[PDB]
RNA sequence: UUUUU
C-alpha cells in the first residue's frame, strides 16, 4: 500500500534542518544551586 | 468491511488484557522474555506495568489506557531502552511544542542519545531517539525525509488529542502514512472505546494491536462541593467511590435556601496542611484577579525567598538589561516572593516555565492557572480547586464535561508523599442538580475521528505517484467507525422500515461529493490539470502548510508581493497567523492598507470560483477570518522598535503577540522556500530580511528546558 | 471570559 519514499522525495524540496541549536548548560546552571529544595 | 476479531486474553487480577487479530489467525500466546531486561527499574512494576513490557518484549504493537499518574511512560522508556539495546531508531512524537521540549529534557538526562526536531529548534538530529513534534513528521513522510528507513518503533503520547475538528486530522495522516514494517506504541488516557482502537490498527497495517486498561491509581482521591455561602465542605464522594447522597443533597439544599469566597477556601485550605494548590479558572483575567486578593498573604519561609531570588535572577539575566525593566517580571517576582503565582496563556514564556520550574521545585504553593497547566505538563499537586464550572470553549459557552473533571482532580495526589488527594468543587448559581450527579459519576468521553478534508491533502496526495486521495479517505479513523454500524442497520426486521432501508442502504460516498468539488475548484484555479495531474503553480501551494496556500499563491503568482518593501510584506503575512478578536480596529495607513485591499480582493476573487463549484462557503467569514490586528504592531517591531514600546499600542496580551510573530516567523520561513520554486530571487531574499528583523530580542529567547 | 502548531 504505502510506496517508497523515492517517489515520495520527488517533486517536492527535501527537509532540512533549520534553526540548529545546541544546549547552552543554563538549565543545569539552576540546578546545581538547588540543593535543599523541599521536593528533593 | 473489516474482517478483525478480539481474543480477550486474561488477566492475573490487574488490567484488562485484550488483543486485535486479523480474520483468519491464530492467537499464539505471548511468548516469556530470553535474554536480560532492557532496563531495571528501582521499583516494583505494576500488572499493567508488566502486561505492557511483555507485550514490548515481543515485537507488537500495544495500546495502555490509564491514567497520568498511574506510571504509564515507564513502557516507552522500556521501549525506547530496547530498540537503543538493538541498534533502531526511535520516534517520539507529541502534539504541543512545550511538551517536547520538557520530555526531550527529561529523555536526555537518562538516556543521553537523543535529539529534539521542531518547527522553532532542532538539536542533534542524527540519533537512534529524536523526539519531534506530529507535524514534523507528517512533513517528514510526505516528503522523502530518509530517516524512517532505520526506524523499527514510534511512540505516540496522548493519542487522545485525535479529537480535534481543527488540527486532529494530521495525526491519522501521519498513522495512514507510516509503513506496515513499524511497531506502535499507544499511550492514553481512560477511553471506553480502547478495543475500537486496536481493531483499527490491526486493519489498517496487517499485524495484532494489544489492549492494555486499568483504572488503578496509586493514591485515592476525595471530592468535595462548596455551595455558595456557608462555611465548611461536604464529602460528596471518597476513597471508595460511593456517591453518599446525603451529603450532596445537603449542600443542594443550602445552595437553594439561602440562595472573598474563594479567599476563605484557599485560607482553609491553608491552614490545615494542604500545601500545594492549584486553583483553576477558565478566564485569565480571573486567575489574576484571585492572585492580587491573595497578596496579602505569605507562605513562603525567609530561606525560599532566597532561592526564589536566585532561581529568578538568572533566568531573567538571559534577557538582557532592557527587557528585564518589562512591566510584567516586576510585577511577578513580588508574588513568587510570597509564594504565589499564575500560569496563563497571556504571560511571557519565558515567565511562564520559569514559574513552572519554581513549582516543580516546591517554593510555589499556590498556583492560579488555566485549564492548560494539567493537561500534560509534568507536576502534580495535593489539592485541586475548581472555582467555576462553565466555561467558553469557541463556539459556545458550555459546563466542564466529566472527561475535563476526570483530568483536572487527578493532578491531586502525590505518590508517597500523602495519603490522599482533596478535591474541592464550588457551586454558586442554580446547580439544578441533574448535572453535578453526571461529572463526579460519568465516564470521560469516547474518541471520536472528525478527518476533514483539506486543501494540502489533496495537494500533495496528487503529487505522489502511487497514493490517491481516495485511498486516505477509505482507510480513515471516521471510514473504519461508520462501517461498524451494520450491527443495527441491517437489524431493523421486526414507518420505520422506510427510513432504516434508506439510511443504510445510502451511504457509498461519504466524503466523496467534497472531494470531487475540491478538485473542481482546484483545476479551475490552476493548480492541476484537466487529467488530474500537479502543475508548477500547485507544487508551491505544497511547501506552505501553516496559512491558507491558495490565496497565498495566488498573491505569488499576480504579482502583489513584489513592488512592496520587506517591512510592509511581513505586516501582511501577519493576517494569516493572528487568529483572535480584538474590542478595537486599528487605523491603517495608505502603506498599510493598499496590500491589505489586495489582499481582500484576491480573498473575494478566490471565494467566489470557490462557492460557484458547490462548495458551502459564505464569503464574510472567509474575509472575515484574516484579521489585520496587529499590521502596525508587526510594522513596527521590523523598524529596530522595543517591546516595551509596543505592546502599548493594542490591548492584546504579550504572550498573544509573541505567539503570533513566532507563527509568523514559521510562515516566513516556508515562503522562503515557497519562493524558490518558480526562480524567483527578487522575492526569496526579501522573506529572509524579513525573518531577520524579526528575532531580535525577547519574542526569540532560549527555552529553559532546551 | 479558554485553547493550540
Ligand atoms: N509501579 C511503580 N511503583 C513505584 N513508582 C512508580 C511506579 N511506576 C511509576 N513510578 C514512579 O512514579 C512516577 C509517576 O509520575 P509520572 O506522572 O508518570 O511522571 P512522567 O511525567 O510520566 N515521567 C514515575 O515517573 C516513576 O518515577
Amino acid at each position: 500500500p504505502i510506496p517508497d519514499m523515492s517517489k515520495f522525495a520527488t517533486g517536492i524540496t527535501p527537509f532540512e534542518f533549520e534553526n540548529m541549536a545546541e544546549s547552552t548548560g543554563m538549565y543545569l546552571r539552576i540546578r546545581s544551586l538547588l540543593k535543599n529544595s523541599p521536593r528533593n | 468491511m473489516p474482517r478483525v476479531k478480539v481474543q480477550s486474553v486474561e488477566t492475573v487480577e490487574g488490567c484488562t488484557h485484550e488483543v486485535a487479530l486479523p480474520a483468519e489467525e491464530d492467537y499464539l500466546p505471548l511468548k516469556p522474555r530470553v535474554g536480560k531486561a532492557a532496563k531495571e527499574y528501582p521499583f516494583i512494576l505494576d500488572a499493567f506495568q508488566r502486561e505492557a513490557i511483555q507485550c514490548v518484549d515481543n515485537n507488537q504493537s500495544v495500546l495502555v489506557s490509564a491514567h497520568t499518574s498511574a506510571g504509564k511512560t515507564v513502557c516507552a522508556e522500556y521501549a525506547i531502552a530496547l530498540a537503543l539495546r538493538e541498534k533502531q531508531r526511535v520516534i517520539f512524537t507529541s502534539p504541543i511544542k512545550a511538551l517536547s521540549n520538557q520530555k526531550y529534557r527529561e529523555m536526555y538526562e537518562e538516556f543521553q542519545d537523543v535529539g529534539l526536531m521542531t518547527g522553532d529548534v532542532t538539536i542533534n538530529p542524527t540519533a537512534s531517539c529524536l523526539v519531534m513534534t506530529t507535524e514534523i513528521l507528517r512533513s517528514m513522510l510526505y516528503r522523502g525525509s530518509e530517516v524512517m528507513r532505520e526506524v523499527a518503533w514510534v511512540i505516540f503520547d496522548e493519542i487522545h488529542y485525535m479529537r480535534d475538528s481543527e488540527r486532529g486530522v494530521v495525526w491519522e495522516e501521519t498513522i495512514i502514512l507510516l509503513p506496515d514494517n513499524v511497531h506502535y506504541v499507544f499511550l492514553s488516557a481512560t477511553i471506553p472505546n480502547a478495543r475500537q482502537f486496536a481493531e483499527w490498527i490491526c486493519h489498517l497495517h496487517k499485524q495484532p494491536c494489544h489492549v492494555i486498561y486499568t483504572d488503578y491509581r496509586p493514591t485515592p482521591l476525595q471530592h468535595y462541593i462548596f455551595p455558595a455561602g456557608g462555611d465548611g465542605l461536604h464529602l460528596v464522594v471518597d476513597e471508595n467511590g460511593d456517591f453518599r447522597e446525603d451529603n450532596f443533597n445537603t449542600a443542594m439544599q443550602v445552595l437553594r435556601d439561602a440562595g472573598s469566597n474563594v479567599f476563605k477556601i484557599v485560607k482553609m485550605i491553608m491552614e490545615r496542611n494542604f500545601q500545594p494548590v492549584i486553583i483553576f479558572s477558565f478566564s485569565k483575567k480571573d486567575c489574576e484577579a484571585y492572585a492580587l486578593q491573595m497578596t496579602k498573604l505569605d507562605f513562603n519561609t525567609d530561606e525560599e525567598k532566597k532561592m526564589v531570588e536566585e532561581v529568578f535572577s538568572n533566568a531573567i539575566d538571559c534577557l538582557s538589561d532592557e527587557d528585564k525593566k518589562l512591566p510584567q517580571v516586576e510585577h511577578v517576582l513580588p508574588l513568587l516572593k510570597r509564594g504565589i503565582g499564575i500560569h496563563h496563556g497571556g504571560l511571557l514564556p519565558i515567565l511562564k516555565e520559569t514559574i513552572e520550574i519554581l513549582f516543580s521545585e516546591g517554593l510555589i504553593k499556590a498556583l492560579f492557572a488555566t485549564e492548560t497547566f494539567a493537561m500534560g505538563i509534568n507536576m502534580p499537586a495535593r489539592t485541586v480547586l475548581f472555582t467555576n464550572a462553565r466555561k467558553f470553549d469557541g463556539k459556545d459557552f458550555r459546563w466542564i464535561s466529566s472527561g475535563e473533571y476526570i483530568q483536572m482532580s487527578g493532578r491531586a495526589g502525590r505518590r508517597g508523599m500523602d495519603d490522599r488527594g482533596i478535591v474541592i468543587l464550588m457551586v454558586d448559581e442554580k446547580m439544578s442538580p441533574t448535572i453535578g450527579k453526571q461529572l463526579l459519576k460519568g465516564s470521560a468521553d469516547p474518541l471520536n475521528s472528525a478527518f476533514h478534508l483539506t486543501y494540502n491533502m489533496v495537494l500533495n496526495l496528487l503529487r505522489v505517484e502511487e497514493i490517491n486521495p481516495e485511498y486516505m479517505l477509505e482507510k480513515s479513523f471516521y471510514q473504519f467507525q461508520h462501517y461498524r454500524a451494520i450491527p443495527g442497520v441491517v437489524e431493523k426486521v421486526k414507518d420505520i422500515k422506510s427510513a432504516k432501508r434508506e439510511l443504510k442502504k445510502a451511504r457509498t460516498v461519504l466524503q466523496m461529493d467534497e472531494l470531487k468539488c475540491r478538485k473542481r475548484v482546484l483545476r479551475r484555479l490552476g493548480f492541476a490539470t484537466s487529467s488530474d495531474v500537479i502543475e508548477m503553480k500547485g507544487r508551491v501551494a505544497c511547501e506552505i502548510s501553516s496559512a491558507d496556500e491558495l490565496l497565498l499563491t495566488e498573491m505569488m503568482f499576480n504579482g502583489l508581493f513584489n513592488d512592496l518593501s520587506a517591512e510592509q510584506a511581513t505586516a501582511l503575512l501577519s493576517c494569516f497567523v493572528f487568529q483572535e478578536n480584538s474590542s478595537e480596529m486599528p487605523k491603517l495607513t495608505e502603506q498599510l492598507a493598499g496590500p491589505l485591499r489586495q489582499m481582500q480582493e484576491c480573498a473575494k476573487r478566490i471565494a467566489k470560483v470557490s462557492a460557484e463549484a458547490k462548495l458551502e462557503i459564505d464569503e464574510e467569514t472567509y474575509l472575515s477570518s484574516f484579521k489585520p490586528h496587529l499590521m502596525d504592531v508587526v510594522y513596527t517591531w521590523a523598524t529596530g522598535a522595543t517591546f516595551a514600546h509596543i505592546c502599548k499600542m493594542t490591548d492584546v496580551f504579550e504572550g498573544s503577540i509573541i505567539r503570533c510573530m513566532r507563527r509568523l516567523e514559521e510562515l516566513l520561513r516556508q515562503m522562503c522556500q515557497a519562493a524558490k520554486a518558480i526562480g524567483n530571487t527578487e522575492l526569496e531574499n526579501k522573506f529572509a530580511e524579513g525573518i531577520t528583523k524579526i528575532k531580535r530580542d525577547i519574542v526569540f529567547a532560549a527555552s529553559l528546558y532546551l
